[PDB]
């Protein structure tokens, strides 16, 4: 039997046009089949899926010097526990991106600012009304940088390499077969988040306002 | 004007100069200390307000994970069976 | 309108909670001579949720600014905005057929989404002491 | 099989113009 | 200016150099300790 798409017509032997038909519905199969003969059924099914989301999200917020200000674009998972003796957990939290920022203006039209960078986003689980783990990617930090000036507040990449190999050992062994009973599945799935910044003072237009 | 001093670290640096022997203005907006008091105590304290007025800094750190794991299993069943003569492992 | 939460828990507590998910401008202009205003204004939107609705588990929606910014009068700046800029890519395909030139778009199934949602917020004070003066 | 709106026409053959008219909506 | 050496560690180090027989100013951001007192 195969594994990464597992296949082994012994078995639905004891179970083709109809048969196979459905076995082999999945996403690639090779089929070779006798029928006339014997019913000798050797497939290779295998499937590559190549998937890649890219989010690119700016929100601006204009701010006081010294003072917060926050820019939310998002809605608020609850948690909604009702325990009659006393508790009403109504719970909520806004999964919003957010920039919670206190900039302190400096000459050079620089700014040290405190800002909350968070994106956060809606839990399948809480919208299955199980044990929901709501997704969180948040900096929380105080930096400095030039008011024309980005930096990457942070970022990360997630790198990832899986294999798997499924093989009948003897089968494996064999050089023109073993391809044909060893059962490779790898993937890569690769993220990377940024987030960058710039602040752009107000008060070259606060201070002529 | 101090946008890169801590105006209590100025305040420090007056009190440690009164130590060492006094009309003070703090100003938030600007972050501006205005002191009128002797021309050495004030200078002495504007040599440390220098000091002072630094930015704060900051440190991009990159710590990376790298996990690996290789795995090798394999099972053996090894079957003899006969029933003719009773005969099975 | 105002969504609320009815959890009516009899030991003692009766979280008949609600809150109004409407627009609104809560605003404190402090107007300065040359016809310009800081403001300390609250700019909420904020709207009924699917879940609460549905009675289960409800994430209302919120895009909320708070802060107070200086303008002059005459004068509209963005509070704030945002930009989201989605890139969505699925492929799916039989790695052997889909190797085949021919045969892989026949063998490949490409799956692309681009929603982007650009939401920003102006504001403009226009002081009514010019009339409030006079009145 | 396809997989965006996903067809494997083997698997219903196991079970033309009903079932693809319907299988077709799409 | 001390990045290594901890503040209130060379505070300790005046106040024992006091019980020997006055100044003391205290940098937290740059860790730099200015003393105006005797020389030795």
């Amino acid at each position: 039997s195969g594994y990464g798409k597992d296949g082994n017509i012994g078995i639905k032997d004891e179970d083709p046009f109809v048969d196979l038909g459905a076995k082999d519905a999945t996403s690639g199969i090779g089929i070779g089949f006798i029928t006339d003969n014997i019913i000798l059924d050797l497939q290779l099914s295998a499937m590559e899926k190549t998937g890649n989301g890219e989010i690119v999200s700016q929100p601006k917020v204009v701010t006081s010097d010294k003072e917060t200000a926050k820019i939310l674009k998002g809605s608020e998972v609850p948690y909604q526990e009702a325990s009659s003796s006393g508790a009403t957990s109504t719970s909520f939290k806004e999964a919003a991106l957010s920039l919670e920022v206190t900039p302190q203006i400096t000459p050079d039209n620089r700014i040290i600012v405190e800002v909350k960078v968070t994106k956060d986003a809606p839990d399948y689980q809480n919208m299955l009304n199980g044990v929901p783990p709501i997704n969180k990617n948040e900096v929380n930090a105080k930096i400095l940088v030039n008011d024309g000036e980005t930096i990457v507040i942070g970022g990360v990449f997630s790198n990832e390499q899986s294999k798997s190999v499924e093989k009948v050992p003897f089968l494996g062994e064999l050089p023109y077969l073993g391809r044909l009973f060893r059962r490779d599945t790898v993937t890569d799935r690769k993220n990377e988040l940024l987030v960058f910044l710039t602040p752009r003072i107000m008060n070259n237009q606060a201070i002529a306002i | 004007q101090v946008n890169y001093a801590k105006a209590a670290d100025i305040a420090k640096l007056f009190q440690s100069v009164t130590s060492d022997g006094g009309s003070i203005t703090v100003d938030d907006r600007t972050n501006s200390i205005i002191a009128y008091q002797p021309q050495e105590r004030l200078d002495e304290l504007r040599r440390i307000v220098s000091q002072l007025d630094i930015p704060v800094r900051q440190v991009m750190i990159e710590a990376r994970i790298v996990e690996a794991n290789v795995g090798y299993d394999k099972s053996l069943g090894v079957r003899w069976g006969g029933a003719y003569h009773k005969g099975n492992w």
